[PDB]
């Protein structure tokens, strides 16, 4: 469906005027919803963990990739709604959030790149999908060319992504030179015992992981996330993380790797410690993303990581979307718009939000306490599954470090709630304006999922036991 | 393996220790891709295998589109500032 | 196998066959005579060629050393048929392969000499030239009259001989 | 070794003198289309005119302007001339009769052609005269845009042959010249070869009336000789590409009957007579093409930059993609995919 | 193509004969050089019993 | 040492020889007024997007055209299968070409007079 | 009328190319030893020509049609010793 | 004469080291011209290892298009043993590197080809999206 959407959309966006952008985006939003609901029944193919190799052994289809695919569609639906609908109908918000003409096509193509990364069974397909996603994401960074910071960001991103892509291509070709093969499926226990592939496979893993910004190469990505338009940051900080991490989890090429162990430790420490002194909202959220990417990196050191990883990535996607949407909503109550790409920038600008919108702060509290991992919110069960996995496999020191990093990051998670439940002198008296029904309903759905997902935990594990065993 | 490796490493060091210009940066990217491809093609020949050359062709095409997009990004960056002081 | 690359030297081995291996004669014809005689060689030696290839397959990797015997058989059959051509149809055989030498070895440029050679070989050796795999509807190109594709210069000697044969009635 | 040397000298002398006399032929033909005479005074019937201009320019001082990169200004014409002449190594005057018998002959032609925009791209940077810069940017744009059309027609022709050996492409045309089934493609190759060569009407690159002279405003002496020589050599070479892609190269008619009448066996006389026939056919095709370049120069006013860019990218390129779709479709319909 | 197929068996057969001769010959040459030393020249580097023509000569 | 390589070597030698003849025979008298750049006889930078855009879009279209070389060299071997694949490839590229046309990518006082009586 | 002075340079070019091609035909035939050239030759043809050289004593493209090969054919076999592609 | 073709590989390697003059060039142009020189050296090396068709494709694309774009833009903006080469006759077709690449790319990997079509589609849409100001 995705290819058909891309083709049609190119035709229409060519033949439509600049005023039709939001209507087009609503059209695609509904189309993706329709695909998600009508084609969901293809799950049935994956009963008993049945795996399918497709396209001449280039693509691999199993329950895991089907789930990642559905999750990516859900994320795309939510993200496209933010562009397809106005928060408010005033002039200010027409200036604040207007979709570019080609933005939707870039979004769909980057989604296609991500899905091809997930399904990749062969290194040529992996490299082509990586380059497709990398190019589309460069352009998404750069499409808002009136922003000085966005253009500077796109250029830095181009160069860092190019270097990491060259590292990846080098790793692929060294694997070819040693094994005369482009598939990991050719690998076996005998082959891993016989030959020392550790260097090559770790170089490939590192080349992929530095593209989502794990320490000690974080800062360039945090700067890019800071300097992009806020509705762009909601996307570019999420989809590449999902695709790359899912590919690495599915491939399992760094089991018990000492280098990945040390880098995951370092990423946890830097993500937790470095986010403490932050005063800008989006830099705080980017360091949050770094710490959570560390939590997921830990899962690359062990076999049978499917359940913990899927649960964690789903709850993280929901929490991330929700926190960005809350920051977006809280824009209507700020008294100073900093600029047209990033209306709110400093955490202190939320001060006293509870007096303007009590339930917005309720939602904020719920999402923050999910991030900290307070039961019975989803975040707690995500961390619980991760701890179960790593302790089952004897990563004791890493478990201690994970404890410590969650503690430390709770400080700058609660910074947001702290300033949000403080008091502001000028308190909204009244307003005729209504927030858009659709986005408020979506934000509410995310909040209710985070709050009451745990009631379905046992049902989920029962389903999982029949589709992934 | 020798010419490609040295082009890769020298272009990488040119990229990293660039403190002269951004064009040097573009060029180091392109030449790195060159060296990768030369290593690949020598291996293809030594194995009498077509997969190496197929991936070489794909690299060629992707380096083309990457150059196109990168130069477009540079132009859009220039449009706002009028000058590249590197 | 790939052709040689940047710098290569050709080197010659001066050892003899190991004496356990039965000796065999080698085919002495070159590219043009061989291409001229190929269809007759195939028609005569098909069972021996097939047996040689089946041995090479079944050996599953040691083909060179396990398939020497029927290789000797193949070479002997080839030499026999070439000798028969040299004894019975020499002049037409020379017409055909010199014509091929002139026309970049394209059989399309030597149809006139090929007709004479084919008639001579059929009558004096009972070998027929035939193209495998065509349905009855499809017509062998070497039997086709008025082809789209013709040689630049019809070979002089072949044209003269063909007209002579048309007079004699042999063709 | 000796034979190789003699062949190269013969071929090189023929090519260089043919380029030299193409200039005189242009002046004379334009002259007679303009009711005048053109050069008829320097040498008998003006046959030494080109060598007169040559000698003069080789005796002319070289001027290197103050703000110029003198190395680049002197070497850019040199590289464009070298590539323009290197392009000739694969052109056959008979079956296998060429200096370079490459199985990748077509790919060699296209590559050495793509090395042809560097003179224009570099001279503007070297001259630093502003007129040269404007001319250089506009030329680089025009040349690459029309190189696309030329490459696309190359591909369409290889759809019929499935070979990158030039002699094979010529040999396949004994059945019919490819300019018969693809007459519209032949028109486009002319319109594009005119543009790719930067000739009138598409002379925007070095048009005297919009920009004095052109990218060469600053080129005196031998550098001017090099640009001049490269331009006319490229005219002849792209007429050669046209000849063997579409006009059947060195094929004229079936002279088998005639040779069987004249001769009774192979001889150096008959090989020479065949060589002369093939070469005469190919050279008469070249002559008609060069005459057509001169004719079009005589007949039409220039385009503007916007006009020619619009042409190439909105009228020609869509038609060529349409043909990309319709040629393999016709092969598939009639089961005539060509073998290797 | 059919002509080439009909020629392929004999040309191959000749080439196999040359292969066996030159492989054996090199075996005896190397064995003769290695006389007086505790090294087995006949032992293949491969684990299968299959005949393996040498690659990789010594430069001449 | 075949004719190919000798001819390739010979051409630059001829170019250099003509250049050296010019350097040896021509006078050489530079002076400030002669060294000035010529602009119609007397001494004396924003551009449009389509200038950038022609050049930049040349590269994808060139790659598209040159991606058909493997096809035309293997048309018979790929039969009616490869045929269909290359049609799909061509149509996908044609879509981008349509986008280019409709966005008018390479292309570079009518009010009435009203008196308030 | 037909302006012959305008056609003289065309005639010069035509005669030049015609004579050059005729002389090239004669030189190619003389180099080949009385037969036309071989064009569009694949790997099979190159190997056949090498075998021909082994058979006819190194006399270029000379052909022999004797059924049985001389004795020296069994010993003048050539493998190629190719330098390491570093 | 024989040492020439023998050390030809080592000469391209040395000239490549030397040309990678790209980093030390005073003028970025000059740096781009030296990049072109490096690409010609690469084409030379490719022919030597047996991949001449790649030499010609590199000349066609990287010099013919990528170097042309580079220059356009910047004018506008301010192991001692020897291998045995053996013959065999199992190949009756005239199949070369280009034909085999076409074969595998259009049949065994048609998917890679169509995904490359999407990538080139991106290489068209993107530059238009960011270098052109609509309306
Ligand atoms: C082919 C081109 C000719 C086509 C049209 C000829 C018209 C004509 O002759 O009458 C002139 C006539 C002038 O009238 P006139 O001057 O009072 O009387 C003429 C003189 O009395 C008599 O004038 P004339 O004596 O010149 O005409 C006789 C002519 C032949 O008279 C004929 O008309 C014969 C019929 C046509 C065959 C042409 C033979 C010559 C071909 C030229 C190449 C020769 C080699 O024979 C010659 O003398 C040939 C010229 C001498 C040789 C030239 C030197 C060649 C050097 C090497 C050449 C290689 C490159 C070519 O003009 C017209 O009637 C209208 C002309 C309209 C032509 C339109 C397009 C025609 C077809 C397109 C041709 C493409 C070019
Ligand atoms: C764009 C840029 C383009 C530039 C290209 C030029 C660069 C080319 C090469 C660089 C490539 C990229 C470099 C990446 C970083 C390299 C680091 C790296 O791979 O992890 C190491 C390499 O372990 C070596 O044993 C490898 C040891 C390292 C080699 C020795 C160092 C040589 C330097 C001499 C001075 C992988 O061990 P690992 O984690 O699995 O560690 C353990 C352990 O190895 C095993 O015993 C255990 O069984 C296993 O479970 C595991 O836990
Ligand atoms: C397992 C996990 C998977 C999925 C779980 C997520 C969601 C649950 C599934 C399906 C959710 C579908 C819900 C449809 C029913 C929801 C529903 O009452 O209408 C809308 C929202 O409608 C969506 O915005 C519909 C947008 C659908 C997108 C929701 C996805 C999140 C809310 O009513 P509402 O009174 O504010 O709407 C009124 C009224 O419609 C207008 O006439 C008034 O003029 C206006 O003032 C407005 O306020
Ligand atoms: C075909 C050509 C046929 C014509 C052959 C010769 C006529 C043209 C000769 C001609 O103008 O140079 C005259 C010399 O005059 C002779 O007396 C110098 C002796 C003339 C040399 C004759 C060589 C004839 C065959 C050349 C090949 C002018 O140079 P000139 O005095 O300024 O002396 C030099 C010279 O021009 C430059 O090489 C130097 O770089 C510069 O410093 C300058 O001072
Ligand atoms: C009418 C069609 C509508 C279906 C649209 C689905 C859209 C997905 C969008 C976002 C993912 C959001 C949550 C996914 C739920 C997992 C389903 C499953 O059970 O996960 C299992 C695998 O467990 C796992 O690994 C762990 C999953 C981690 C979930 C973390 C959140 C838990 C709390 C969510 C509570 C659910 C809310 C219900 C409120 C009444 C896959 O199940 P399956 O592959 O057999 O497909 C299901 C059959 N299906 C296609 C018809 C729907
Ligand atoms: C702009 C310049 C346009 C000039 C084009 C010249 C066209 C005339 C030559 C066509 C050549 C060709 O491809 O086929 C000619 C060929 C000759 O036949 P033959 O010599 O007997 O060789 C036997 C093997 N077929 O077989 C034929 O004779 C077939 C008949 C000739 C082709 C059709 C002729 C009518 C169309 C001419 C219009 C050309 C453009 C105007
Ligand atoms: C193929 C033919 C090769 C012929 C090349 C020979 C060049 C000889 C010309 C010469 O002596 O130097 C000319 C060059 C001019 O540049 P310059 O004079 O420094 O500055 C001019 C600014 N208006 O002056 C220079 O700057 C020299 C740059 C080139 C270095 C070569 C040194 C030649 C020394 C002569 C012995
Ligand atoms: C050696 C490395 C490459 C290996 C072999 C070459 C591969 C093939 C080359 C293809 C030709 C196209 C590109 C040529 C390279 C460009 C050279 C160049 O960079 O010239 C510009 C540069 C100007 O620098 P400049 O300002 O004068 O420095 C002042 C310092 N005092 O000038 C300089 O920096 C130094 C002067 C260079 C002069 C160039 C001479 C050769 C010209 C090309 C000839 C090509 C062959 C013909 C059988
Ligand atoms: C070199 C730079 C770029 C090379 C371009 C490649 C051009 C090419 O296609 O060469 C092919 C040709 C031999 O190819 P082929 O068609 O198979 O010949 C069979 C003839 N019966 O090749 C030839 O015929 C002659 C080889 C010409 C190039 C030799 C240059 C040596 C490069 C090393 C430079 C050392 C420094
Ligand atoms: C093919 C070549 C065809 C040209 C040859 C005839 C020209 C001619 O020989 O003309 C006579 C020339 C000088 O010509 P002129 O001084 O202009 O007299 C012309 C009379 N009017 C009234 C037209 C002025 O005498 C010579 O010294 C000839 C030596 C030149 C040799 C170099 C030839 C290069 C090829």
């Amino acid at each position: 469906m995705l290819i058909l959407a891309i083709i049609s959309l190119i035709t229409f966006v060519s033949m439509s005027k600049l005023s039709d952008n939001r209507a087009i985006i609503r059209l695609i939003n509904i189309y993706l919803i329709l695909v998600l609901v009508l084609d969901s029944f293809l799950y049935l193919l994956f009963l008993n963990n049945q795996t399918y190799t497709v396209m001449g052994e280039l693509l691999i289809f199993n329950s895991f990739t089907f789930y990642i695919d559905m999750l990516i569609y859900f994320i795309m639906i939510v993200i496209s709604s933010l562009y397809g609908y106005n928060l408010y109908n005033n002039n200010l918000y027409k200036t604040l959030f207007e979709p570019k003409k080609e933005l939707i096509i870039l979004f769909l193509i980057n989604i296609l790149g991500a899905l091809l990364i997930v399904h990749s069974n062969d290194f040529i397909t992996l490299f082509v999908a990586i380059e497709l996603q990398s190019y589309s994401i460069y352009l998404i960074t750069a499409i808002y060319n009136s922003s000085y910071k966005a253009s500077k960001a796109s250029m830095l991103y181009f160069f860092m992504g190019g270097i990491l892509s060259i590292l990846i291509a080098y790793s692929i070709n060294t694997y070819y030179s040693v094994l005369n093969s482009y598939t990991l499926h050719s690998l076996d226990s005998l082959i891993i015992n016989t030959l020392d592939l550790n260097l090559i496979l770790i170089a490939l893993s590192l080349g992929l992981l530095f593209k989502i910004g794990i320490a000690p190469l974080h800062k360039w990505l945090i700067s890019i996330y800071e300097n992009t338009p806020i509705l762009i940051t909601i996307y570019i900080s999420l989809i590449p993380k999902i695709s790359i991490l899912s590919y690495l989890v599915l491939s399992n090429i760094s089991i018990n790797s000492l280098v990945i162990s040390i880098l995951a430790i370092l990423t946890l420490l830097v993500g937790s410690v470095g986010g403490l002194l932050q005063i800008k909202i989006k830099r705080l959220l980017a360091f949050s993303g770094l710490t959570n990417a560390g939590y997921m990196m830990l899962l690359l050191l062990l076999n049978n990581n499917e359940f913990s990883y899927l649960y964690y990535i789903t709850q993280y996607s929901i929490s991330h979307l929700a926190i960005f949407m809350i920051i977006i909503f809280s824009i209507y109550y700020i008294n100073y718009i900093n600029n047209q790409y990033n209306p709110i920038i400093y955490v202190n600008q939320l001060k006293g939000l509870i007096h303007d919108n009590a339930y917005l702060v309720l939602s904020m509290a719920i999402v923050v306490f999910s991030f900290i991992g307070i039961p019975p919110l989803l975040g707690f069960f995500g961390k619980l599954n991760i701890l179960m996995s790593i302790l089952n496999n004897g990563y004791y020191f890493i478990s201690i470090v994970l404890i410590v990093a969650s503690l430390i990051s709770a400080l700058y998670y609660l910074y947001l709630l702290n300033v949000s439940i403080q008091d502001k002198n000028n308190i909204l008296i009244n307003s005729n304006e209504t927030v858009s029904s659709v986005l408020s309903y979506i934000l509410s759905s995310l909040i209710i999922l985070i709050t009451f997902g745990f009631i379905y935990n046992s049902l989920i594990i029962d389903i999982f036991n029949v589709y992934f065993n | 393996m020798f010419i490609g490796t040295i082009i890769l490493v020298l272009s990488f060091l040119g990229f990293v220790f660039n403190r002269r210009n951004i064009i040097l940066a573009f060029i180091c990217l392109e030449t790195m891709l060159l060296g990768i491809n030369l290593i690949l093609l020598r291996n293809s020949v030594l194995f009498d295998d077509i997969s190496g050359s197929l991936f070489a062709i794909v690299i060629i095409i992707l380096a083309g589109v990457e150059s196109a997009i990168g130069l477009s990004l540079l132009v859009s960056y220039y449009r706002l500032r009028g000058v590249i002081n590197s | 196998p790939r052709e040689a690359a940047a710098h290569w030297v050709p080197f010659e081995d001066k050892a003899n066959m190991p004496d356990n291996v039965p000796d065999v004669v080698e085919v002495g014809a070159t590219s043009a005579p061989l291409l001229s005689a190929s269809y007759f060689i195939g028609a005569k030696c098909k069972p021996y060629n097939d047996d040689f290839m089946l041995c090479r397959e079944e050996s599953q990797g040691s083909g060179a050393i396990d398939c020497l015997k029927e290789g000797r058989r193949v070479t002997r059959c080839a030499v026999s048929v070439i000798e028969d051509i040299n004894k019975s149809c020499l002049d037409e055989f020379r017409l055909h392969w010199q014509c091929l030498e002139q026309n970049n070895h394209q059989l399309s440029g030597c149809r006139k000499a090929e007709a004479l050679l084919n008639k001579c070989v059929f009558t004096k050796l009972n070998l027929e030239k035939k193209i495998p795999g065509l349905r009855p509807d499809e017509e062998p190109v070497f039997l086709k009259k008025d082809p789209w594709i013709k040689p630049a210069v019809d070979d002089f000697k072949s044209v003269r001989a063909y007209a002579e044969a048309k007079k004699n009635g042999t063709l | 070794m000796i034979i190789n040397i003699v062949e190269i000298l013969i071929f090189l002398v023929c090519v260089l003198f043919s380029v030299a006399y193409l200039t005189v032929a242009e002046r004379k033909t334009l002259a007679y289309m303009q009711r005048r005479l053109g050069p008829n005074f320097v040498g008998y019937y003006g046959l030494l005119q080109a060598f007169a201009d040559a000698v003069k320019l080789l005796l002319k001082e070289i001027v290197l302007p103050k703000e110029s990169n003198y190395i680049i200004l002197v070497i850019s014409p040199l590289i464009t001339l070298i590539t323009a002449l290197i392009g000739w190594v694969v052109i056959p005057l008979g079956p296998g009769i060429t200096l370079g018998e490459l199985n990748l002959g077509i790919l060699f032609s296209l590559a050495i052609g793509s090395l042809g925009v560097f003179g224009s791209l570099l001279s503007g940077w070297s001259s630093n005269s502003k007129y040269s810069l404007l001319g250089s940017i506009r030329s680089t744009a025009q040349l690459i845009s029309y190189e696309l059309i030329l490459t696309s027609i190359f591909i369409i022709i290889i759809m019929f042959v499935s070979s990158l050996n030039i002699t094979t492409i010529i040999e396949t045309q004994r059945v019919v010249w490819y300019c018969i089934p693809l007459l519209p493609l032949l028109l486009i190759f002319f319109i594009a070869s005119v543009a790719e060569t930067a000739r009138p009407p598409f002379d925007l690159t070095e048009s005297e009336s919009e920009l004095v002279a052109g990218y060469f405003t600053e080129y005196s002496g031998s550098p001017f000789v090099f640009f001049f020589l490269a331009e006319y050599s490229n005219i002849i070479l792209i007429s050669a590409f046209n000849g063997y892609l579409l006009l059947g190269g060195y094929l004229s008619f079936n002279y088998s009957y005639l040779f069987n009448i004249l001769f009774n066996d192979y001889s150096y006389v008959s090989f020479l007579f065949e060589g002369l026939i093939n070469s005469s056919a190919y050279a008469i095709k070249l002559v008609f093409l060069m005459f057509s370049f001169i004719w079009v120069r005589a007949a039409f006013p220039r385009f503007t930059y916007d006009n020619l860019i619009n042409f190439c990218w909105i009228i020609l390129l869509p038609l060529l993609f349409g043909i990309f779709l319709i040629i393999p479709s016709t092969l598939y319909i009639f089961d005539s995919f060509p073998t290797l | 193509l059919w002509a080439r197929i009909y020629l392929m068996p004999l040309l191959q057969a000749e080439e196999d004969r040359q292969t066996v001769r030159r492989s054996i010959a090199q075996l005896e040459r190397e064995k003769e050089i290695m006389k007086g030393t505790g090294f087995d020249v006949d032992k293949s580097v491969y684990n299968d019993g299959k005949f393996h023509a040498p690659a990789l000569m010594i430069p001449p | 040492m075949n004719t190919f390589i000798i001819f390739i070597i010979l051409i630059p030698i001829v170019g250099f020889a003509l250049l050296a003849v010019n350097i040896l025979l021509a006078v050489y008298k530079p002076y400030n007024e002669k060294l000035g750049a010529f602009e119609c006889g007397l001494t004396s930078l924003a551009f449009n997007a389509a200038f950038i855009l022609v050049a930049i879009l040349f590269l994808p279209f060139d790659l598209e055209i040159s991606t058909l070389l493997p096809y035309v060299m293997s048309i018979y071997l790929v039969s009616n299968y490869g045929f269909t694949i290359v049609l799909l490839f061509l149509l996908i590229l044609i879509i981008g070409f349509v986008y280019e046309i409709n966005t008018n990518a390479l292309k570079i006082n009518t009010d009435s007079l009203i008196y308030k009586l | 009328a037909i302006p012959f002075e305008a056609l003289l340079p065309y005639g010069i070019i035509f005669g030049l190319l015609t004579a050059g091609g005729g002389a090239m035909q004669v030189l190619h035939v003389y180099r080949n030893g009385g037969v036309r050239d071989r064009f569009a030759i694949d790997q099979w043809d190159s190997q056949m020509m090498e075998r021909d050289l082994r058979l006819n004593g190194g006399q270029g493209r000379k052909q022999v049609d004797q059924a049985t090969a001389p004795e020296a054919f069994k010993h003048n076999h050539v493998w190629k010793s190719e330098r390491p592609l570093i | 004469m024989m040492y020439l073709t023998y050390y030809f590989i080592e000469i391209t390697i040395f000239l490549a080291i030397l040309c990678t003059f790209i980093i030390s060039a005073k003028n970025p142009m000059v740096s781009i011209l030296y990049m072109i020189a490096l690409f010609v050296i690469a084409a030379m090396y490719l022919y030597l290892i047996g991949l001449g068709i790649f030499s010609l494709l590199y000349i066609m694309i990287y010099i013919g298009a990528i170097a042309v774009l580079f220059l356009f833009i910047i004018t506008l903006l301010d192991n001692d043993y020897n291998t045995i080469i053996t013959q065999d006759w199992f190949n009756i077709e005239n199949t070369t590197l280009l034909t085999t690449i076409g074969n595998v790319l259009l049949t065994n990997n048609a998917f890679i080809l169509l995904v490359l079509a999407i990538v080139l589609l991106l290489g068209i849409i993107g530059p238009i999206s960011i270098t052109m100001k609509h309306k």
